[PDB]
């Protein structure tokens, strides 16, 4: 997901 | 006795401010009087940041202070890599184009490990998802190897609380957070130290705290990051002796020098003035000009935030054939850089060799990048980004421009006067009209007159024996702000700032 | 070779499953062979309810084995209020009708302390709160003195996660919940654990962990709370034996053996049937009736959870002016307590000088009072709560009366017998009718047949001659539940039970 | 009264 890394 | 100078924190690229604290550093080193930057944010890569400027010894951070990591170095570097798949016997998966890791265990998605490095050898952040891939946690490690913070989260990953931990592990602080306007601010912080336990509602009241630890009698402390540090000088006893250092204009319109309110920055500083032993600004004219608007209420004092050595690298080794153009300027609008990007659109026509070489980092950096395509010019202005050592850009440099609207002093103007290289500026308030003679060193410009500036600029270049002149009336300049006027300046200040 | 027997925790009244545990702990003891209580739940007052049954050394609790606190007794207690007032030098504001304070650090709230006991010896709780007096973090202390938990909160004092630490302050597990159906459910736990990092989705994955840590080749476990204790083994390897005990009905309506759903509490047990060496029940009637249910998948044995000593208090020294009537029994459904209530209505007329003592606590205990007041019967039935020793209410008492529709056994027939009281019960499954032989030391009577349960203990009334001889069959049949004929049934199952 | 919430 796209969300799982900043 | 400690000389203290307290600003936010060193950037991976330095500020002018930053650059003023280690150069006054540099001074008082070199006069035999001790001095410290003290470091009020959390920063995990402080250590890795001063590395090129400062040594180890030379500042304490308030969060390395209460983490126990206070001059503590960089520790064997350890295989998270190795660890993870052969102690561990987790799965990694690398993420295509970064130093990026997910790590899975028992077929489930466990963690995100970030590295700052390609040979993986410094960890940055890992992120910890539950059974859901919610992102519940967030490990963010200290580029010297430590574990230095954990932050939990809420919702759409919003901040709730902090952990911060000395090198082995234990909690020194908790930081609780609260949305308002769509950002996350500190509403508590608990402190665990000398067997204690502290209680703040925020980083201020943390601040005054830290300075009152520091503080032995005979100490001297200078508020550079005034936005930050009057705040917590204001909740100092006045028996800890403070000094208020400006940096730039003091007021919103420079225009209105008697009734146009202080900048947000210096509101607190100039609405508490007893507080402080004394202002220093740069600049003769800023002097003159917050004396008269604080009605004398306290000593206000020029001491320019820079100064010049002799250079040890080559110095106006022009190329005969291609004229190079240096902007010494961040990538932020009050730089107007836009203007000089349209100033090479029209020299062009006249000079088919010319460049122009932009030094900096920030923000408007994607806007200048797409005005430089969308004018063809990408063979003739660079946006270079920001070089820690400018010393062999200068040796080739026929000009320096500034375009910008409001200034403290300038650095880069002063660093490109002592290689050499003379100034086209803005007359503009302070620092330019202070460093440049119109006709012996550059060329001061009206504000905001680009036609002025094509025409002064184009002559210079349409004159090589002009700019030869400019060259040694440039380095003539510099000799008035050396290193060693400079320290007789700080060292009769410190002799007589305290009362006696 | 040590023997494990996996409930849930201890309550303040010590219930039938608790009491079955601490029944089997003292045959073990008995006989020789080692065997510990498990108590898997976070229960921070787990020594105090522990105290009044068993020894520190007795058992093993999930929560204080991660949190290094096994085997911990109670600290000297520390002097909170003069450490906050002297130490501290915060303000104590006392709340009235409360064994709490506020305190404050001059003006500023900052916590909330509840104390356990009047004498504030025991502090159970503190609440922390930030400047806008949210609640942001609660430290709930074990009964031992050290604090166990943390938990953070969000909006509306939700649990967002909680911190479980070592009586040194180290943190041991850490667990993060998500709403759903607005009641917080654990998503993530890390557990720190031999210097590892170990990531689990639940508290059944954690329990399969702690299970696998305590297990040593030649141990042997026992699931006696099935709706916790069977997910649990089903996540062990087949490698680790486990027996599961059952201690009520096994079905949700017993009058239909071959077709009715197995209970929610058996559930999970029933459908892994293959996991376990053996099925343990109370009764011939209940091992014939699963034996056949589960098709001889497994081997199902019976022995009783209760069993009789010889009593040093007195027996059978009668009241000779009133008929004192027991019930030993939950306030609860299936005990029908309101048919005695009826009973004793139909017999105030014919025997005035009569007493029904109803002993246990529980949901009904408000219908039980209104009916009392309705009949005009406050001189007659008296609900007198839970006592933790009933032997001095057994001395005087004629008869007991059992008008449950579902027992596994009943441990309070037995006891009953095993003090010479002769019991009236149903004729249910399971237990009384192998515990009670009609006209030797009771009568069974029809379920729910209110009329034969008058017309018999109308007749005990009568014939004082008929009671004296069912109180010493009482005693005789009590002896074929001696301690001596339990541990001879304990020691052949332990035997056998391994695979060899 | 609103000062109940400081309490459980
Ligand atoms: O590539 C770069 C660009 C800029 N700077 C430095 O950043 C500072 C800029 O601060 P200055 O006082 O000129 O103005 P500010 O950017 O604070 O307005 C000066 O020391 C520059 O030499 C640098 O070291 N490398
Ligand atoms: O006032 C009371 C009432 C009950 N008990 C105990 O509670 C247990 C109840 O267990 P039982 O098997 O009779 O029934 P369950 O509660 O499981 O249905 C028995 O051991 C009683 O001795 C007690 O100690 N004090
Ligand atoms: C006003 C402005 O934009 N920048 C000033 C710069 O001119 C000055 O040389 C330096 C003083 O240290 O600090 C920056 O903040
Ligand atoms: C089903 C019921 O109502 N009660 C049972 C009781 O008969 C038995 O003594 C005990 C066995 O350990 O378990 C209780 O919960
Ligand atoms: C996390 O970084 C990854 C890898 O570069 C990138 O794919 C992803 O968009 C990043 N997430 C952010 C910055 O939102
Ligand atoms: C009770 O708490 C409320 C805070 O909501 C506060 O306004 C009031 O002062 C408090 N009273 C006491 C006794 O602290
Ligand atoms: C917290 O307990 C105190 C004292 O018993 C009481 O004043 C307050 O109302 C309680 N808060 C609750 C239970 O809402």
């Amino acid at each position: 997901s796209d969300s799982d890394s900043d | 006795a400690m000389n203290y100078f307290v600003g936010n924190s060193l950037g991976v690229n330095l500020t002018g401010i930053e650059k003023a604290i280690i150069n006054r550093l540099n001074l008082f080193k070199e006069m035999g009087r001790p001095a410290q930057c003290v470091f009020l944010s959390w920063n995990r890569y402080l250590y890795r940041n001063a590395q090129n400027y400062i040594t180890s010894s030379d500042y304490i951070n308030m969060y390395d202070f209460f983490q126990e990591a206070t001059y503590l170095e960089r520790n064997e570097p350890f295989d998270w890599l190795s660890y993870w798949t052969d102690e561990c016997h987790y799965t990694l998966k690398h993420v295509e184009n970064s130093h990026d890791f997910r790590i899975y265990d028992q077929e489930r998605f466990l963690m995100y490990a970030h590295f700052q490095d390609p040979k993986y050898r410094i960890l940055d952040y890992v992120n910890h998802f539950d059974s859901q891939r919610r992102k519940v946690k967030r490990d963010f490690y200290d580029v010297r190897g430590f574990l230095s913070c954990s932050r939990i989260l809420v919702d759409k990953q919003q901040t709730l609380c902090e952990f911060f931990y000395n090198p082995e592990g234990d909690t020194k602080l908790e930081k609780y957070f609260s949305y308002k306007d769509g950002k996350p601010e500190v509403q508590k912080i608990i402190v665990y130290y000398a067997n204690k336990q502290y209680f703040f509602n925020n980083e201020t009241e943390l601040g005054a705290f830290f300075i009152k630890q520091l503080y032995q009698h005979g100490d001297l402390f200078f508020s550079d990051r005034n936005v930050y540090t009057a705040p917590i000088f204001n909740l100092t006893p006045e028996s800890i002796p403070v000094v208020a250092v400006l940096h730039s204009t003091h007021i919103k319109n420079i225009d209105a020098l008697d009734s146009s309110p202080f900048k947000n920055v210096y509101k607190a500083m100039f609405e508490n003035l007893s507080r402080y032993r004394a202002i220093i600004v740069s600049t003769e004219q800023q002097k003159l000009d917050v004396e008269k608007r604080i009605n004398h209420t306290i000593p206000v004092v020029n001491i320019p935030v820079g100064y010049s050595e002799t250079i040890d690298t080559p110095v106006q080794t022009l190329d005969q054939r291609s004229v190079k153009l240096i902007s010494v300027a961040r990538y932020s609008p009050e730089k107007q850089l836009h203007q000089q990007i349209e100033l090479i659109k029209r020299l062009v026509s006249y000079v088919p060799k010319i460049e122009l070489h932009m030094y900096g980092f920030g923000s408007e950096s994607k806007k200048l990048n797409e005005l430089i395509q969308k004018y063809g010019l990408e063979n003739h202005v660079y946006l270079r980004g920001f070089l820690s050592n400018l010393d062999q850009e200068y040796s080739d440099a026929y000009l320096s421009l500034i375009t910008s609207n409001m200034e403290g002093f300038s650095l880069a103007l002063l660093e490109s006067l002592a290689h050499g290289v003379p100034v086209i500026s803005y007359d503009i308030k302070y620092g330019p009209n202070e460093l440049i003679t119109s006709d012996f060193n550059g060329y001061l410009i009206t504000k905001n007159d680009e036609d002025a500036l094509f025409d002064k600029v184009k002559y210079v270049i349409d004159h090589p024996e002009v700019q030869q002149r400019l060259s040694k009336g440039s380095l003539a300049k510099a000799q008035q702000y050396s290193k060693a006027s400079l320290i007789k300046q700080w060292d009769q200040f410190v002799r007589l700032i305290l009362e006696h």
